[PDB]
RNA sequence: AAACUCCAUAUAUAUAAUUUUAAUUAUAUAUAAUUUUAUAUUAUUUAUUAAUAUAAAGAAAGGAAUUAAGACAAUCAUAAUGAUCCUUAUAAUAUGGGUAAUAGACGUGCUAUAAUAAAAUGAUAAUAAAAUUAUAUAAAAUAUAUUUAAUUAUAUUUAAUUAAUAAUAUAAAACAUUUUAAUUUUUAAUAUAUUUUUUUAUUAUAUAUUAAUAUGAAUUAUAAUCUGAAAUUCGAUUAUAUGAAA
């Protein structure tokens, strides 16, 4: 038989998806919200200094125009500020495609839901 | 020479604020800013009245780094969980004694600057020490006052001394007339070498007349003492003393001078040091009622145990160095009874005011008004400035050209 | 109704093009940063999309 | 131009920078003690000074042990190094290294600067 | 050879009484791709086709090792076997010295020659990975350099941990503020301002100068410290002073 069960809301309604990204990781909780974002406890703004890397992390939701129809809590730990927005930005799309599954498609197409390989090597 | 009369010279920061780059925007006709009917412009963009302009920018209200080369004149939202909040504090509460805080670039300054606009409408006199870097940095003269018993900064005092004259009604002065006898020796370049001291009578003179009182350096300092005695005796008029980026005071206990045994002076050794706290801790009384003194942190300084403490918000913690926790400034907040007014982050309905605003002055980029939905634009603008912080949704709008 | 929206940009190719040119040694924030102040002086002055 | 003990000095020039610049014997932190002494603050420059202030300048200055007096010692400690016979006393006689430094390969400096009679 | 196989990646199950906590993890087992399908275009050996683009599904994008011969190189101070030579010495031990010498030449590195770049500061402490600790890793504190303190170095003392537990160890750059010679593009004295951390005006603010500064840190003097029984030839570190070439 499949592998595969059927992703689904938990008991408060929140979306839980991992990303990563080079050496960093990333758990987010989406749910319906009005666009309120923590990372770790602290304001996007303070965690991430980068605009590009803020940028990245809101993609996912631009591509679907739900910007301010969700609030997220993402929790990330190892690698530096670009593995950490950008491992945020892929376990959001992953946690967004549960809400509409429609909408997979969309996400596959801009490039939120591939798992970039790229990591340091070792020089051979 | 290298640099022609209008060459662009300086660096990037000092260019925008300096190289007058607001002559090419365009007028908008805005509201004025008026406490009195701030039911007419609450959650509205506006500008500051005339009389309002002149003395904020003689007291140093507006600064660098603050998008204001963009507009004509520098511009301000009236909010209600910031603006007007403060504001009913400030005419109600009976100590009127705040310290603004809040996270770096969440609008302290300007809050500062509202709270000024008011003063000046309300009939006050305004001190305000928008850097104090400068007397604590060590690149201006000090010398020793022996009747004092403190570090006096001549060059400091002048300048100060002018902005309170400049900033402030002439007729608000000239009310207060002296209670003393002053009498101080004569650096007024037409007259020194006739009148070896100028005197200051009594009922006779005001305290507009000690305000031009030229004076040699090493006099100065008993110039501060009179006219910080003559406006916390006076009864007429409230004075509002302003501390801007006072978290340097805090974090700075011992400026960069050094006494004639190569020790740092401690600041409360500065006569303007001396003089800051003395009004925040209550030694320095003001007849007056509607006095207040309002402080405000910037998130440009170091940050450490001291400010938390003298809030409530944490513990004493009595090991802690004294480089990260000065007992002695917590004794002087403390008993000044100093109370925390720290400034919300925008919500999204203020977001929407603002970019509404930008785009009537014409700083928005195309990306953002073509092929864009309107409430797209808000969304995205909210979440890209960490869900409020003004100065992050300017830098999103104006400075991230990726 | 998003069948017919395309897929935003991730991001501007000639801008990502100039900034890389400027950036060395792997400094892309502050090759970002002095084309973004470079062009707010070009808006500063001539008031247009820069 | 401002003339302390000799030396010129341009007039925007850091006291306590210049102090330990163009005197030989005073760096960073005797300079900083001296411009203390003197009641000059720190990042005051010379076209600020007076002659009184000035002078005071010259009098400290020539309390300590400074240009011949300060090259004196060092010429004298090498000479003793010299007299005693001692390896390092060679060494400087002869141009070369006297730290323990290799030279099959560079030593140009030690081949430039190490005399008897140094500077 | 390839397949296969392992590693990486995605997923599933199991294990952990979720205080050895990183469950956002650890490591055993299994699955997955050497991807798949429709459509249009251009070629073709034109068919059940390749190159293309379009649409759809997918996490899927990278590596590793691998045969036997043939021709040739190295003393292997990285193992042998024989022959050959020394046997009071070509074997063995101790003390000291040398391998660190210095005309020229060559290879490979390090630090520099300044403003798309260097230096300070950033304590409810921005953000890693992989390793190490019984022939140990050394916390916090105190003392001295040394100044309120911090920072850096050493001493005193020796907490915890022989370890998913405690320690080496608050990563750094980043980012923000301040400063920065050449540069009169500065600083100061007055006056001035609706640029005030700032503008403007008038005065002084040196000349020298194709040039070496507040760049650079070689060389050298003196004092102290660390390891060791021992730092002279010939080690490492710190402070004050020196400040070469470029
Ligand atoms: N009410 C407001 N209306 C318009 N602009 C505002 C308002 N509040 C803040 N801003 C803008 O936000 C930016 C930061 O403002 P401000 O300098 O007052 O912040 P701050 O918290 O005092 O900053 P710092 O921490 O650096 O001292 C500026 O561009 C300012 O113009
Ligand atoms: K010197
Ligand atoms: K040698
Ligand atoms: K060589
Ligand atoms: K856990
Ligand atoms: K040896
Ligand atoms: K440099
Ligand atoms: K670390
Ligand atoms: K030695
Ligand atoms: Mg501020
Ligand atoms: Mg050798
Ligand atoms: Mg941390
Ligand atoms: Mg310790
Ligand atoms: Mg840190
Ligand atoms: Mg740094
Ligand atoms: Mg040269
Ligand atoms: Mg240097």
């Amino acid at each position: 038989s499949n592998n595969i069960k059927i992703k689904t809301l938990d008991e408060f309604g929140r979306s839980i998806a991992v990303g990563k990204r080079k050496s960093s990781t990333a758990k987010v909780f989406v749910v319906r919200g009005t666009g309120e974002i923590l990372v770790n406890g602290r304001q996007l703004n303070d965690y991430f200094l980068k605009m590009k890397d803020r940028e990245s992390i809101m993609y996912p939701l631009q591509v679907i125009e739900s910007v301010g129809k969700y609030n997220i809590f993402a929790t990330t730990s190892g690698g530096g500020p670009t593995g950490q927005a950008e491992s945020i930005m892929h376990a959001i799309a992953k946690a967004l495609v549960v809400f509409n599954p429609l909408l997979k498609s969309r996400l596959h197409k801009a490039g939120v839901l591939t798992r970039d390989y790229r990591h340091v090597e070792r020089k051979k | 020479k290298r640099v022609t009369p209008g060459s662009l010279y300086k660096n990037w920061t000092n260019t925008t604020h300096t190289a007058q780059l607001q002559q090419t925007a365009v007028p908008l006709a805005l509201p004025i800013f008026n406490f009195d009917d701030i039911s007419k412009t609450l959650n509205k963009v506006v500008s500051y009245s005339n009389k309002q302009y002149k003395s904020l920018h003689h007291l140093g209200s507006f600064k660098k780094s603050q998008f204001n080369e963009l507009f004509q004149k520098p511009v301000c939202l009236v909010r209600e969980d910031a603006t007007n909040s403060f504001l009913k504090k400030l005419v109600s509460h009976p100590v009127k004694k705040f310290i603004i805080t809040g996270e770096p670039g969440v609008g302290k300054t300007v809050l500062l600057s509202q709270a000024h606009a008011y003063a000046v409408d309300s009939k006050q006199i305004i001190i305000n020490i928008s850097y104090p870097e400068l007397f604590l940095n060590g690149r201006n003269d000090f010398s020793y006052d022996d009747d004092l018993k403190l570090f006096i900064q001549p060059m400091y005092l002048k300048k100060l001394i002018r902005k309170i004259l400049k900033a402030n009604d002439p007729a608000l002065l000239k009310s207060i007339e002296l209670s003393k006898d002053y009498k101080f020796s004569n650096a007024n370049p037409k007259n020194a070498s006739v009148k070896p001291f100028v005197t200051l009578n009594k009922t006779k003179n005001t305290v507009l007349d000690l305000l031009s009182v030229m004076t040699h350096p090493h006099n100065r300092g008993k110039l501060m003492k009179a006219i910080i005695d003559e406006l916390s005796v006076q009864s007429k008029v409230p004075i509002m003393f302003t501390v801007d980026n006072f978290s340097k005071v805090l974090t700075t206990a011992y400026s960069a001078y050094r006494n004639t045994e190569n020790k740092q002076i401690y600041s409360l050794d500065l006569q303007m040091g001396k003089l800051m706290m003395d009004i925040i801790s209550g030694e320095t009384k003001f007849a007056n009622g509607e006095s207040s003194t309002i402080l405000a942190i910037s998130g440009v300084d170091r940050t450490n145990k001291t400010l938390p403490v003298a809030l409530g918000k944490i513990p004493v913690d009595p090991y802690v160095t004294r480089y990260h926790y000065e007992p002695k400034f917590v004794e002087l907040l403390q008993k000044g009874n100093v109370t925390e007014f720290e400034v919300p982050k925008l919500n999204k309905q203020e977001v929407n005011e603002l970019i509404d605003y930008y785009k009537q002055s014409n700083v928005l980029l195309d990306k953002d008004i073509t092929g864009k939905k309107w409430e797209n634009l808000i969304d995205e603008k909210y979440f890209l400035s960490g869900n409020g912080n003004p100065r992050e949704l300017l830098k999103s709008l104006v400075l991230s050209h990726r | 109704a998003l069948k017919s929206v395309p897929i935003p940009p991730r991001k501007n190719a000639t801008l990502d093009h100039i900034t890389n040119m400027i950036m060395r040694h792997g400094k892309k924030e502050k090759a970002q940063t002095i084309l973004s102040r470079a062009l707010y002086l070009v808006y500063c002055q001539t008031r247009q999309d820069p | 131009v401002v003339h302390i003990l000799g030396k010129g000095f341009k007039g925007k020039e850091v006291i306590k920078i210049a102090l330990a610049s163009k005197f030989y014997g005073i760096g960073k932190t005797t300079a900083e003690k001296i411009c203390s002494k003197l009641g000059l603050y720190p990042w005051m420059r010379m076209h600020q000074l007076s002659e009184p202030q000035i002078m005071s300048i010259a009098s400290e200055l020539s309390t300590m042990t400074i240009e011949g007096d300060a090259r004196a010692i060092v010429k004298d400690n090498i000479a003793l190094k010299r007299k005693i016979g001692s390896y390092s006393g060679m060494r400087h006689t002869l141009h070369l290294p006297v730290r323990g430094q290799h030279t099959r390969n560079n030593a140009k400096t030690a081949r430039k600067l190490n005399k008897i009679d140094r500077r």
